């Protein structure tokens, strides 16, 4: 078999292949995650270079791993499918052997472990993907939001963004998001998520996707018109 | 798992004051057929060990080759192969015992009963038994097959316990062994008159006697025996 | 063997005998048929002694690793399932192991029956072993959810006694456990010889037996 | 058909004292109605103040002992010459036995020594690895002859104090090494009389904080 | 290109030496061994204020009697921790006892050089393994990706290591109490850290014979930080 | 386990499954639910050798749940039944086959039709208006042959099912401890708590 | 050893791109243009054969349009040999699905499977990727008519109208201009041919330089029919639309 | 230069540079001395610490009751090779009821190290070993190099500044060989030999490591206050 060590240390103590995988994430479309008091919202950019697209059948940016957990990403699209599939298999494998659905923290730890494994295994390259994993643990009303990256490190976030121009939207979230008082309602949480994407997106038409996840496996994706109403209200307040 | 085909009967042995004696007949039986009459079942290893083998002859020939190859291998990169690092009886036995127990554990045994007789570096007598099951034991007298039932009782009258060994001479021990071989010829239906005998002494070394015969047999009393009860003529 | 275990208002009772046999021969008078997996988890044993000890101690290894990875104690439901999954690997290979996994977790007190076929059953009351029928008789006629800790311990104790008396392959002594939300509590070793005569006098039972 | 198992007879006996332990066994080795050896050692000093005997099928017994002796050697290498405690040895032997759950070592195994508090310890096994610490245990051919005698004379079972008539038991006073050795010798002399596979010789290994000591006694050779 | 298991002209494995450079970029971790216990402390170093700092897990339990701190590419530590936990509990299964801290460390270090063309590269993380056993008492080990492990009375690893190690050189003595060690870790962490030390960006832990391995609460550490400030202002 | 029945009426599928579980000579449980929800509108009951039944059912459940998540779409009862059959047909020639018989009751939301599939451990699939496994059919099929209509209501289906259980309770030597009844229709799966 | 000669086909550039995937896409940009247009009542697949000869046997030739099953077809742009490897795998996958579930495979599931195979060659194995881009035209009862495209990266996306191969930039602009949502198959046929006629590098668009196919519900009642156009039929539709 | 990229490449002058670089790792390692008489064999090792808070890296490893070695270079490689010896010593005991000859132990180490010098992908061992033992032909001392070369010697030394100790032993040859039935005097000669390789630092209680094997002496290691006698 092909055993070649592709991810290796350089003289300055860097694994370039893992770092170049982060550059692939930098190229990817912007994804954002914001957790309110009783919900989490996942926002995703859709680049408008591709029109004549069939939005019914085109792979959505946010993917359900189980009925209570979702996964969005930034980076190589093809790479993300492999992580999503593995995650979905592990989710069912956990229910089958332990009789409880995975916690959001466990699922994140698994996906992060897969990413890490591909940084010190022979004949393979790292995943050019960073993920935002969100949901609610079984019989728990505390929101969960985690981030992973090609190296395999993961951590929990009150709010986080990844992908192209993520530096800008993170800047926005850092000054707008208050920890002492997070978005109390769904509206406030979505509004803040849309506002953050409007710093980067360009047009607020079909370029913004929003997915709201509430406790007890209550996951819904907002439509174009519903999002467009947020876009309208934000700019009308801005004209002042 | 197999069944033994061509077989060798009893191997008998005993310790005496300065060494060990071992003996076995020269027959290779094919069931009730006394097929082969020139089979050597005592196999010397160097000048300090004799391995006596009973049971399946094809497996005996295989073991014979393992021992021949063992001597070759021991000499490799060994300037003391004919001195301090020569093969000992205890080394040869433990090797065979390892092989026998491994083969039985794979359910493919060497269908044999083996007695390793020899004298160690320090002059100590070595006499130990091993068989197809990997079972091992040592005693002042050892015998396989029919020898266990008929020879041991005779040999144990000479050396009944450990303290009788220094009191037993080579002439007495050889005499006991030779008598035992005669008794086996009288009573074992798969035995032969012709046999081999080996003496390993700490002073005189290895003496290997071939083409020995059972002699001084009692048959004359047969003439008087008539019928199976009431018949007089 | 005879083992039993049942849920009630104040947790779960677990009671086992202590005999071991090799044909008609009583090979052991005092074997421990309960394993202390952790401070809140117990496992009863019935069937092949070796199988019971090996696999339930392997379960404890696996339950301990769960705590280290997750920073939290394993549920009774998950623990019972790990064990039932072990049984399914050696499916048809000739293992003989009947066990109850007793404990207290976030759902309250838990009790699962697991056997060598990979069977996994949740319930309020179970009894395994050669003398389980005798134990069930006493349990079924006297069990309530509203039992006091004192009355519940006695019921499990008395139920094993019933089996020890009639079943030839059950006896020796009775080992009692009481599982609470602060953990299991051992309630001693009770010789059946002494217990029988004591219960006979105090209760008035076993009238047919002379003493 | 090839039968990989056999029966080499023999009987073994372990008794735990307050600050000592004994492991005894006869020295006779047999197949069917024949004697292989009148002196074939069966109880071994395995190191770290531990004695062991695997009785039943000698080939499997020798293999187990050989493997445990090896386990002790590698325990020293891997864990900085740390002493293997008797409880740790017992657990190790369980795994050696269960490694052959589907092709068992055909032996009844007993080990003896001292626990970490210096008290006498005996551990007993079945052929597939179930074990436990015991005060008294006889194993092998005449195990059923000897065990009841030990229940009576070591644990004072069915023995009550005269005058009370069954109301008060005989108190469980500890036994000295001299008293234990008497019970061992009488156990084997009795077993030798009524069991054909028991006889020839008796070898006892006594374990104390000072080390391992041996005592040999002749038995009837019929 | 060149082999992964290649020796340099100086007699060192290139990849092992390069992994050591990655460990120098990692966040600071400090360990101090005393006769009352071993203290382990780490710099969390959150990359952003929105990152929930309590999810940063750079101190980890291996067994009840063994703890572990990490520095470098912390993602690489997860498989090492998993192996350590498995080795610790497996030994408990085979021998019905706790495993020696040294033996546990040796088991972890056996993974180190299992790389070639097995894993494709050495680990990019160093570990401080602290624990207690009956034979050798309270112990602190430093496990490297070279496969080498040294025992230490006190040790610092990460970006502020040589500065912290020089400070540990002067401060450590054989009669240190547990409380004194706690304040000493906090003191040296505060010295080498970029941001100002508090209960949210720095974590403490210890291992004692009685209570075993414990990670300290943020409320408990906050008091020790306040106790440190006052005693430094005292002279 | 012992008895599992199934009946497909006008607008639903009804599955009845015994509650007894026996080891040796003792009935360990009299409230066992011999069924798994494969999807919101697909229910599978099962009966066969100890242990194999639940393991197989849960393995099927996991696979269908995996499909549902991957495609964000519920498989038709026909598709699920075919998947299950193939797994059993694959199993029968294995080293150690899974000795499990199943009934799959589902409501097809596309066609707006209830569907009942009977599959035995060999992988023998048949679509039926009513079905059973083992000896259950010997007692009940004569009643079903007589009383069954395809335009029956759910309530009439339950009444005919009661008659089948009464006949089983009269003429079967074994005590199966009554049945748990579940209904599968357009609105999903629900349990009849009083039967 | 062998390491010396390894090109390392599955690595990132410093910018975070996959070299071989990018170079495979460069190869595909020189391939004959293929166009797919989805309408309300069907799908059109049109493709240009590359500089043919008069001695090429056209009626038995197939380099662009392939049938995966009765409901799904693909247009190829790139190395034909590479495409046939993938096509045969896709044909098997569709049959595996049909055997398992007793239903025809949903279009997306087939597309995802092929795209996952392409992805694998970019992440592991040390082999060169497939120098192929597909346009998938298919139908199922969930989403109805569907167009997809996949490329050597293993990334796939859905489309109303799309082009692959040469001059996709020019072709996509022309499609974006004239395409409407309420469009029909007969109109889409005309759009496809008109777009090829303007983007082609050849002097004039003729029947012998084209492969053409439609997927219509224009089959007797509720069912779908695949029509791979014959040389004479392509000649007729070229006259009908007013190109020749 | 161009021929040092891997172990599978000869240089134009017939040299194997990766092996030579592995040999270089031994020279960087701390000094260790080996010497023997006709009755006993002794190892003496200067242990090295990381700093004052650190412990002193162990240098001597036991292989059997009658055999053991001291290391110089990559310690993990010594652990691998010593583990291999432990297994080989043990295979000889379990199968042949025979204590492994020290000469044969050297032959096995040679062959194990050699395989790593001729194959692609792997690397040579980066450690040197001094093996001592007492077998049926008396006391023995071996020097192992990771090139594969194993040499039986009366005395030797490897590591940094090892030439000083080696010269001393070359002078003392006739004296220390005759030290029969006197373990303490043989150790003294070893401690005096290793002292010739010291600069700046001297032999302290936690610095010095000694091992001995002989006629009626199992392989035992002396560390800590057990070696204060010889300082
Ligand atoms: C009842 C007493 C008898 O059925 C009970 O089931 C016990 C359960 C038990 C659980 C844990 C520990 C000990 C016992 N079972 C036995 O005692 C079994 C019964 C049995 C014999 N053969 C068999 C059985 C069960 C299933 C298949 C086959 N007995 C044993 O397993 C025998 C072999 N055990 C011993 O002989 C033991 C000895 C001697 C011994 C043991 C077990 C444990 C510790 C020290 C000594
Ligand atoms: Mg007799
Ligand atoms: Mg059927």
């Amino acid at each position: 078999g092909y055993d070649r060590a592709l991810s290796i240390f350089s003289p300055d103590g860097h694994i370039f292949q893992v770092e170049y995988a982060l550059e692939a994430v930098k190229r990817g479309t912007c994804a954002v995650g914001v957790k309110g008091k009783n919900c989490v919202v996942l926002g995703c950019e859709r680049r408008s270079t591709l029109k004549l697209q069939d939005t019914r059948i085109t792979p959505s940016k946010v993917s359900k791993i189980d009925s209570h957990v979702v996964l969005s990403f930034s980076g190589l699209n093809a790479d993300s499918r492999i992580l999503i599939e593995k995650a979905r298999v592990e989710a069912q494998s956990h229910r089958l052997t332990l009789e409880d659905p995975v916690t959001v923290e466990y699922l994140t730890r698994y996906v992060a472990g897969v990413q890490q494994r591909y940084t010190q295994s022979g004949g393979v390259r790292p995943f050019g993907v960073s993920t935002l994993i969100a949901g609610f643990d079984p019989r728990d009303d505390e929101p969960k939001l985690y981030q992973t990256e090609p190296s395999g490190i993961y951590s929990s976030w009150s709010a986080q963004t990844i992908g192209r121009n993520s530096k800008t939207v993170r800047e926005f979230l850092e000054k707008n998001y208050d920890r002492k008082e997070p978005p109390a309602t769904v509206e406030e949480c979505v509004k803040l998520t849309v506002r953050s994407l409007l710093e980067v997106v360009q047009t607020g038409a079909k370029n913004i996707e929003i997915t709201v996840v509430k406790p007890d496996s209550d996951i819904v994706a907002l439509s174009s018109e519903e999002i467009n109403q947020y876009v309208t209200q934000i700019e009308q307040e801005k004209q002042e | 798992t197999q069944q033994p085909i061509v077989t060798g009967t009893s191997v008998i042995s005993m310790k005496y004051d300065n060494g060990v004696i071992i003996a076995a007949d020269n027959l290779g039986s094919y069931g009730s057929l006394l097929r082969f009459n020139g089979v050597e079942r005592l196999i010397p290893v160097g000048d300090n060990t004799v391995v006596g083998i009973s049971g399946d002859i094809s497996d005996m020939q295989h073991i014979e080759r393992l021992l021949k190859d063992l001597v070759t291998e021991n000499a490799y990169d060994n300037p003391l192969a004919d001195a301090e690092e020569a093969l000992e009886p205890s080394y040869i036995f433990e090797y065979l015992a390892t092989v026998m127990y491994q083969r039985r554990s794979k359910m493919n045994p060497l269908w044999n009963a083996i007695i390793v007789a020899g004298v160690q570096s320090n002059g100590d007598q070595f006499l130990r038994y091993v068989n197809l099951l990997g079972v091992t034991y040592s005693s002042p007298t050892l015998a396989t097959g029919f020898g266990a039932h008929m020879a041991n009782p005779l040999l144990r009258k000479v050396v009944d316990r450990e303290s009788d060994i220094p009191k037993t001479t080579v002439q007495v021990a050889e005499e006991a062994i030779v008598n035992a071989m005669r008794v086996l010829y009288y009573r074992d239906a798969r035995s032969s008159r012709n046999f081999s005998l080996a003496i390993i002494d700490k002073n005189t070394g290895l003496t290997f006697k071939k083409n020995l015969q059972v002699e001084n047999m009692k048959w004359d009393f047969a003439k008087d025996i008539k019928g199976y009860g009431t018949q007089k003529i | 063997t005879t083992t039993l275990a049942f849920k009630f208002q104040h947790g779960v009772i677990a009671a086992v005998d202590s005999r071991a046999s090799a044909g008609s021969y009583i090979s052991a008078l005092r074997v421990n048929k309960v394993i202390e997996i952790n401070p809140y988890l117990l496992g009863t044993m019935s069937g092949c002694a070796a199988d019971c000890q090996y696999w339930e101690r392997l379960l404890a290894k696996e339950c301990r690793l769960y705590y280290l990875r997750n920073g939290e104690r394993i549920s009774v439901s998950a623990a019972s399932k790990l064990l039932s999954n072990m049984m399914c690997q050696y499916r048809g290979m000739g293992l003989s192991m009947g066990s109850m996994i007793c404990g207290w977790d976030k759902k309250g007190p838990g009790l699962y029956y697991v056997d060598e076929h990979g069977t996994r059953l949740s319930g309020n009351m179970f009894s395994t072993g050669s003398g389980n029928t005798y134990a069930y008789g006493v349990l079924d006629s006297n069990y309530k959810w509203d039992l006091s800790v004192e009355d519940a311990l006695y019921l499990g104790k008395r139920s094993i006694l019933a089996a020890a008396h009639r079943d030839a392959y059950s006896g020796g002594s009775v080992n009692l456990y009481h599982v609470t939300e602060d953990g299991w509590i051992y309630h001693g070793n009770h010789d059946v010889g002494e217990l029988f005569w004591k219960v006979k006098e105090e209760e008035g039972s076993f009238n047919n037996v002379i003493g | 058909q090839f039968n990989p198992y056999g029966d080499n007879g023999g009987t073994i006996l372990g008794i735990a004292g307050e600050d000592f332990a004994v492991l005894a066994g006869d020295t006779r080795n047999i197949t069917d109605y024949s004697i292989n050896s009148r002196y074939e050692p069966k109880v071994f000093d395995c190191g770290d103040n531990i004695v062991m005997s695997a009785n039943g099928f000698a080939a499997d017994g020798d293999a187990l002992v050989k493997r445990f002796k090896n386990s002790v050697k590698w325990y020293h290498f891997d864990h900085n010459d740390k002493k293997l405690s008797i409880n740790s040895a017992a657990r190790n032997i369980q795994h050696l036995l269960y490694s052959r759950r589907f092709f068992p070592y055909y032996v009844y195994n007993i080990i003896a020594g001292l626990d970490e508090d210096g008290k006498g310890a005996v551990y007993s096994f079945d052929p597939v690895g179930s074990y436990q610490r015991e005060q008294c245990r006889a194993g092998g051919a005449a195990a059923s002859l000897i065990m009841p005698f030990l229940d009576n004379q070591v644990n004072f079972k069915n023995q009550y104090e005269p005058g009370t008539n069954g109301k008060v038991k005989k108190p469980l006073k500890y036994l000295s090494v001299e008293e234990v050795i008497k019970l061992v010798r009488d156990s084997f002399t009795s077993a030798t009389e009524r069991h054909i596979q028991v006889g020839d010789g008796l070898e006892i290994l006594i374990v104390t904080k000072d080390g391992v000591r041996k005592e040999f006694y002749e038995l009837k050779r019929d | 290109d060149r082999g992964v298991s290649t020796f340099s002209p100086e007699g060192r494995l290139f990849q092992v030496e390069y992994s050591l450079e990655a460990i120098k970029l990692g966040s600071t971790a400090i360990g101090i061994a005393t006769k009352e216990g071993v203290v382990l402390g780490v710099e969390k170093r959150a990359t952003s204020p929105l990152l929930e700092s309590d999810s940063i897990e750079k101190i980890v339990e291996i067994d009840r009697h063994i703890g572990c701190a990490m520095s470098g590419l912390t993602a690489d530590a997860r498989s090492m921790i998993e192996h350590a936990r498995t080795a610790a509990v497996t030994h408990n299964l085979y021998y019905d006892e706790d495993i020696n801290v040294e033996s546990l460390t040796q088991s972890v270090c056996d993974l180190a050089l299992r790389f070639g063309e097995l894993m494709s590269r050495p680990f990019g993380v160093a570990l401080l393994i602290a624990g207690h056993d009956a034979d050798d008492g309270y112990q602190l080990f430093h496990a490297e990706p070279s496969g080498t492990f040294y025992r230490y009375n006190a040790k610092a690893i990460g970006s502020g290591s040589e500065g912290a190690q020089a400070e540990l050189l002067n401060e450590w003595h054989s009669s240190l109490t547990l409380k004194e060690a706690e304040l000493l870790v906090l003191k040296i962490l505060k010295q080498v850290m970029e941001e100002k030390l508090d209960e949210n960006n720095a974590q403490l832990s210890c291992i004692t014979k009685q209570d075993g391995f414990k990670i300290y609460d943020n409320e408990k550490t906050a008091e020790l930080i306040k106790e440190l400030k006052e005693k430094e202002a005292a002279e | 386990m012992d008895i599992i029945l199934g009946i497909r009426v006008q607008d639903s599928v009804i599955l009845a499954s015994s509650k007894a579980v026996t080891r040796g000579i003792s009935v360990l449980k009299d409230s066992d639910d011999k069924t798994r929800q494969l999807s919101p509108h697909t229910l599978m009951s099962f009966a066969g050798e100890a242990g194999d039944t639940v393991q197989f059912a849960e393995y099927i459940q996991a696979n269908i749940q995996l499909y549902s998540i991957r495609e964000d779409y519920e498989l038709s009862p026909q598709a699920v039944s075919s998947f299950v059959r193939q797994e059993l047909a694959k199993s029968i020639r294995s080293r150690r086959p899974y000795q499990v018989n199943v009934l799959i009751g589902g409501y097809d939301k596309k066609k707006n039709k209830p569907e009942l599939y009977q599959i035995d451990y060999l992988g023998t699939k048949v679509e039926l208006p009513y079905g059973a496994h083992g000896y259950s059919g010997f007692y009940t099929f004569s009643l079903l042959d007589h009383h069954y209509r395809p335009d029956m209501t759910t309530e009439e289906g339950l009444d005919l099912l009661k008659l089948c259980v009464q006949e089983l309770e009269k003429r079967m030597p074994m005590d199966f401890k009554g049945v748990i009844v579940k209904i599968v229709d357009k609105d999903g799966i629900r349990q009849v708590d009083d039967f | 050893g062998s390491r010396r000669y390894d090109s390392r086909t599955t690595i990132f550039s410093p910018e975070g791109r996959l070299y071989q995937v990018e170079y495979a896409l460069e190869s595909i940009s020189h391939a004959g243009t293929a166009i797919g247009i989805m309408a309300s009542d069907g799908i059109v697949l049109a493709a240009e054969r590359k500089v043919t000869s008069t001695l090429l046997e056209q009626d038995t030739s197939t380099e662009k349009l392939y049938k995966l099953n009765d409901k799904i077809a693909v247009a190829v742009a790139g190395l034909t040999a590479d495409a046939e490897i993938l096509i045969n795998t896709a044909r098997i996958h569709a049959q595996n699905y049909l055997k398992t579930y007793n239903e025809d495979i949903p279009v997306e599931i087939l597309v995802r499977r092929l795209s996952d195979i392409k992805q694998g060659y970019t992440q592991h194995g040390g082999l060169r990727p497939f120098g192929v881009s597909f346009i998938y035209a298919g139908y199922d009862d969930r989403y109805g008519y569907q167009l997809y495209t996949s490329n050597p990266s293993g990334n796939y996306t859905g489309w109303k109208a799309i082009s692959v191969g040469a001059n996709t930039s020019a072709a996509q602009t022309l499609l974006q201009m004239d395409y409407k949502d309420d469009m029909k198959v007969d109109d889409a046929i005309e759009l496809a041919l008109k777009t090829l006629s303007k983007t082609t590098d050849s002097s004039a668009l003729t029947y012998d330089r084209l492969e053409f196919a439609t997927i219509r519900k224009g089959a007797n009642d509720g069912e779908v029919y695949q029509k791979i156009f014959k040389p004479q039929e392509i000649k007729d539709i070229l006259v009908k639309t007013g190109i020749t | 230069n161009n021929y040092d990229g891997d172990t599978v490449t000869f240089s134009p002058t017939g040299r194997l540079f990766q092996v030579e670089y592995a040999l270089e790792a031994i020279k960087q390692g701390s000094v260790t001395v080996g010497l023997r008489s006709n009755t006993h064999a002794v190892l003496v090792a200067l242990k090295r610490n990381a700093d004052e808070l650190s412990s002193y890296q162990k240098k001597i490893i036991k292989c059997d009751e009658h055999m053991g070695l001291s290391l110089a270079g990559l310690a993990p490689d010594a652990r691998v090779l010593s583990n291999y010896l432990r297994q080989q010593c043990n295979y000889s005991s379990l199968v042949f009821n025979r204590k492994l000859a020290v000469e044969r132990a050297g032959h096995l180490l040679c062959d194990k190290a050699q395989k790593n010098t001729q194959s692609y992908g792997g690397r040579p061992y980066g450690v040197g070993l001094l093996i001592i033992g007492y077998d049926k032909s008396g006391a023995h001392l071996l020097e192992f190099q990771p090139s594969g070369n194993v040499t039986e010697l009366y005395g030797t030394a490897i590591g940094a500044r090892s030439q000083g100790a080696k010269t001393y032993l070359e002078r003392t040859l006739d004296t220390f060989i005759k030290i029969d039935g006197n373990p303490d005097e043989l150790i003294k000669a070893g401690v005096e030999a290793i002292s010739q390789s010291l600069r700046d630092e001297s032999l302290t209680v936690d610095n010095l490591s000694i091992a001995i094997v002989g006629k009626d002496t199992p392989f035992t290691i002396y560390d800590g206050e057990a070696v204060a006698k010889y300082i």
